[PDB]
RNA sequence: GGUUGCGGCCAUAUCUACCAGAAAGCACCGUUUCCCGUCCGAUCAACUGUAGUUAAGCUGGUAAGAGCCUGACCGAGUAGUGUAGUGGGUGACCAUACGCGAAACUCAGGUGCUGCAAUCU
RNA sequence: GAGAACAGAAAUCUCCAGUAGAACAAAAGGGUAAAAGCCCCCUUGAUUUUGAUUUUCAGUGUGAAUACAAACCAUGAAAGU
RNA sequence: AAGCUCGUAUCAGUUUUAUGAGGUAAAGCGAAUGAUUAGAGGUUCCGGGGUCUUGACCUAUUCUCAAACUUUAAAUAUGUAAGAAGUCCUUGUUACUUAAUUGAACGUGGACAUUUGAAUGAAGAGCUUUUAGUGGGCCAUUUUUGGUAAGC
């Protein structure tokens, strides 16, 4: 927070610092993300993750996310 | 199920690639007339490269196509030089295969022999009306033609 | 095939995907002069399948094409032709049949009797003064290639000789040589009575008897020799000009009986509940630690 | 300098619709047009002959002439402070029947049917359309539909 | 809005007219809203006018 | 209901991978004297329906399939926008009043219909 | 993409995939797949007479373009163009 | 300015209902084209150092964009229609058109009156001749181009 506060002096105009309620850089809320990962619907792909959907062929959705 | 899907020779093509044109070219095309019994045709160069010595529409190469039972006979003549030995390569992923030789007096200028495999019912792809596509089970595979080449001529496949 | 490829793909017309209709040709065949309003243009459709020939008179409508008259080569046995249902002589007879069937239906049978002295001459059905003009149709060959000696022009000859005005030229009839711009009536007359087949029988029998029997097996069984198919072809033309009216084959079974038997060999769709059942069962098997 | 060619500024107007390129379907050529018919103009970009100018795109006119592969259409164009009559020769690919009046024909038919039905016994057939009228009184029951109270919600970021 | 006021015979300030309420006249009132004041008149108001 | 010829709308019809198909039809398939066309009777032309085969074409079904189509107070009355004030704010811009009103997203369902003629357990 | 003596990243031959990612004298934008692209065959309608119409517009001219009428022709089995 | 033909016929800088046209605002990039950040899993007889790393494409994801990009797509503006020059029944003309008394166009005769075909309004509507001045403009709200900006 202090690091972003010091960056505001370099910019014109008004900026605001907001504490996000998401989990990291994902578009999911923290409780929602915890719900999916405990169900084995989250796979680590590099620095980001991929999710398991209810669509598509089961032949591909089974080898991916074997725990589910 | 193999009631009718037997591998068959569709066509055999005798391709002679010559760098230049003129007296040299007609000398090479002269052999194909007596080698296959049919007059060949000449293919012009697509464009100019200025490095291989060819220019656009220069009539560099000659080829001829032969089918029927008069083609499997000369196919045998082309395999005696090869001694019924072929590499694991030379077999296309679509079921075709080919090989080349360096001299023509041995059969009875280098030449290239390429054989196209098919099955009965391939007319659906070639016919004008209601043109279709051959199904997957009816297609020719590399493993199918290699086995077919093993059964007849009692030939063998080289390493790998 | 990427998802983007399928999304931006434009499918052709169904009759073009199947490969049966040339829409470039169809547009010019059916488009009518707008100052003629609802005047229909009639197409003489000639089609050749294996061991069958189809001839139709068709006009176009928004809801779909409309058939005026039809003629099939499998009806030729009633007129005395049982063999060669797809050769040149069959096409001429089928073309002659459709011309007579259409004129009688329209009530114009008495006028435009065609030519009863066929000798391979190139002529057109001219109009009669102070009376109705002849019925006019345009030849529709579809995807057939235009070559001199093709059977589709043989069916054209029969329709024209039957009393229907069909505009055409003689440069696609057999007996036409490119060097000299004239038609040979003698060679053309041979083809109308199966001369090319009768000639084949005599030459093949004296060359290879084994080949003759296998090919012309039906002629031998029915006691038909090489110089008798012309006589039956002449009698068939006489029979066509007598009772060309179409009759339907008697149906042994009705539509309901036909439908009931065919339904037993048809596979039915599945409801949403059983489709959901199949995937649920697969999960319990593949994703259930066996 | 400026550019004011015949097809200027028609980059998007004359384009084909998405996944709708190729030849024209046959129903365009099978329709019949008569003098006095009401048609609307929409150019097809794949037929370069007999194509209207960009001004007449989206306009409606009356047929006055019928030819082999085209019709003549009359359009009223506003020039200055008045209207001038314009006559267009357009191929049938660029026009279609207008439904701005085809729907009016059935109202004429229904008016005659209603007039004859009430002719023997009824007076004041009332064959005139009327605009939407204010709603009449009604009674709203709360049986199983007890009103639910709502309140404004506080401000939240949820970014 | 100037045209709509003329069609309602409101050509000077403090002029008034009655309007029957339909879909065709409700849209007219929307166009001239910042120029007029209107409402629902009672029997007493109509009688005295 | 099956199938063939000619169609209408032109993916609910396409694409990928599999499975099944009685009858007839369609097709593959046989042949090179004749008309005809090729370097090659492969394509195209002609002849036979005879010698063979449902292997393919073709039709149907299968897939928490891709695409496509339809609907949903799913998102959202959100973005945007017409009109109004001597409204806010240094400004950038923003709120309110009377109206109109998206797209993506999410979820659910669907997977050609049909006209003319002929024919078939 | 997978193959064939010399032959190589580029010579010629074969198959598969391929909604146009090519080509269409030129600037750019439209349009086009049994074609408007490529190859082959035949041709001179790039012809004759004189009006109407669209665009710029004063509803003048000029340029260009559209649809017919009366002739004479080209091409194709033909509808047609 | 001079009037003329007529006396509410018909019209409207407006709404409504029915039916068209458009590619701007917005939106979109795990949709085409063109830009653009970061990893991850795969691929070589087809890049190069080294016996294993960096590049190059392939596939599935991820951050951010377009006056001369786009599937989708408003609001405001915009074309036409809402009857007597209309609808229906019968049948006359032609050298055009049809295989054909088929069609096309124009007519004879009969049937249907102004809740006669939505709303509102209408110091009346239509029409003609003639001629003055003017052809340096400027400002405000909203949209908007060049320019750091300007009472530009
Ligand atoms: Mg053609
Ligand atoms: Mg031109
Ligand atoms: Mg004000
Ligand atoms: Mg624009
Ligand atoms: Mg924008
Ligand atoms: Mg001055």
């Amino acid at each position: 927070v202090e690091g972003l506060r010091r960056a505001r002096y370099k910019f014109p105009g008004q900026q605001k610092i907001i504490l996000s309620k998401k989990w990291g850089f994902t578009n999911l809320d923290r409780p929602e993300y915890l719900k999916k990962r405990e169900a084995g619907e989250v796979k680590d792909d590099g620095a980001f993750v991929k999710f398991l959907s209810k669509k598509g062929s089961l032949e591909n959705n089974i080898r991916e996310f074997p725990e589910y | 199920q193999n009631p009718m899907r037997d591998l068959k020779i569709e066509k055999l093509v005798l391709n002679i690639s010559v760098g230049e044109s003129g007296d040299r070219l007609t000398r090479a095309s002269k052999v194909l007339e007596q080698l296959s019994g049919q007059t060949p045709v000449q293919s012009k160069a697509r464009y100019t490269v200025r490095t291989f010595g060819i220019r656009r529409n220069e009539k560099i190469a000659v080829h001829v196509t032969v089918r029927g039972p008069k083609a499997e006979e000369i196919l045998e003549r082309g395999l005696k030089v090869k001694e019924y030995q072929l590499r694991d390569r030379n077999f296309s992923a679509t079921g075709n295969f080919g090989f080349g030789i360096d001299e023509h007096i041995d059969l009875g200028f280098g030449m290239d022999f390429y054989v196209v495999m098919n099955r009965p019912g391939a007319r659906v792809t070639r016919r004008k009306r209601c043109k279709g596509t051959v199904g997957n089970s009816h297609k020719t595979t590399k493993e199918d033609t290699v086995s077919w080449f093993k059964q007849k001529y009692d030939a063998d496949v080289l390493d790998k | 095939k990427s998802s983007a490829y399928s999304s931006r793909f434009q499918t052709p017309f169904r009759r073009r995907r199947e490969g049966k209709t040339d829409y470039y040709q169809r547009k010019r065949l059916v488009t009518q002069h707008k100052a003629k309003y609802n005047t229909p243009k009639y197409r003489l459709v000639v089609r050749f399948t294996n061991k069958d020939i189809i001839c139709q008179i068709i006009s176009s409508t928004i809801t779909g094409d409309v058939v005026l008259a039809a003629a099939y080569s499998h009806e030729l046995p009633r007129y005395g032709i049982t063999h060669g249902l797809t050769n040149w002589a069959a096409a001429y007879a089928t073309g002659l049949l459709i011309a007579r069937r259409t004129l009688q239906k329209l009530g114009l049978d008495e006028t435009y009797k065609g030519v009863e002295e066929v000798e391979g001459e190139y002529e057109l059905t001219e109009a009669v003064e102070d009376g109705p003009r002849p019925f006019k149709v345009f030849l529709d060959i579809g995807l057939q290639r235009t070559t001199t000696g093709a059977r589709v022009f043989g069916a054209l000859k029969g329709a024209s000789d039957g009393g229907l005005y069909v505009p055409h030229s003689e440069n696609r009839f057999p007996g036409w040589d490119f060097e000299t711009e004239e038609i040979d009536p003698e060679l053309l007359r041979s083809y109308i009575f199966g001369g090319h087949v009768s000639q084949y029988m005599e030459e093949l029998a004296d060359d290879d008897e084994e080949r003759f029997s296998e090919l012309f097996k039906g002629y031998l069984a029915d006691d038909i020799d090489a110089d008798s198919l012309e006589d039956i072809y002449t009698s068939a033309h006489e029979a066509i000009r007598a009772d060309p009216a179409f009759k339907p084959t008697e149906k042994k079974f009705t539509k309901e009986q036909y439908a009931a038997e065919s339904k037993k060999y048809r596979q039915t769709k599945l409801s949403k509940e059983e489709r959901a059942a199949r995937v649920a069962a697969k999960i319990a098997a593949l994703a259930g630690q066996q | 300098g400026k550019s004011h060619g015949y097809r200027s500024r028609t980059r998007y107007m004359f384009q084909r619709d998405f996944r709708k390129h190729g030849a024209v379907h046959l129903s365009t050529y099978l329709k019949v047009y008569k003098v006095g018919d009401i048609v609307d103009i929409k150019a097809n970009g794949s037929i370069q002959k007999g194509m209207p100018h960009k001004f007449y795109q989206g306009k409606t006119g009356v047929v006055y002439n019928v030819t082999k592969s085209s019709v003549g259409v009359i359009i009223n164009k506003m020039v200055g402070n008045r209207y001038l009559e314009k006559r267009l020769n357009l191929r049938v690919e660029h026009i279609k029947h207008s439904k701005c009046r085809q729907e009016f024909l059935e109202r004429v038919k229904a008016n005659a049917a209603k007039r004859a039905e009430a002719k023997a016994q009824g007076v004041a057939v009332q064959l005139k359309r009327q605009p939407a009228q204010p709603r009449e009184s009604r009674i709203v029951s709360t049986e199983g539909n007890v009103p639910q109270t709502l309140a404004p919600v506080p401000y939240e970021t949820f970014i | 809005p100037r045209k709509v006021l003329q069609l309602l015979r409101l050509t000077r300030i403090n002029s008034g007219t009655f309007v029957k309420v339909t879909k065709a006249t409700l849209e007219l009132l929307k166009l001239i809203e910042p120029y007029v004041a209107y409402g629902y008149p009672s029997y007493s108001t109509i009688r005295q006018l």
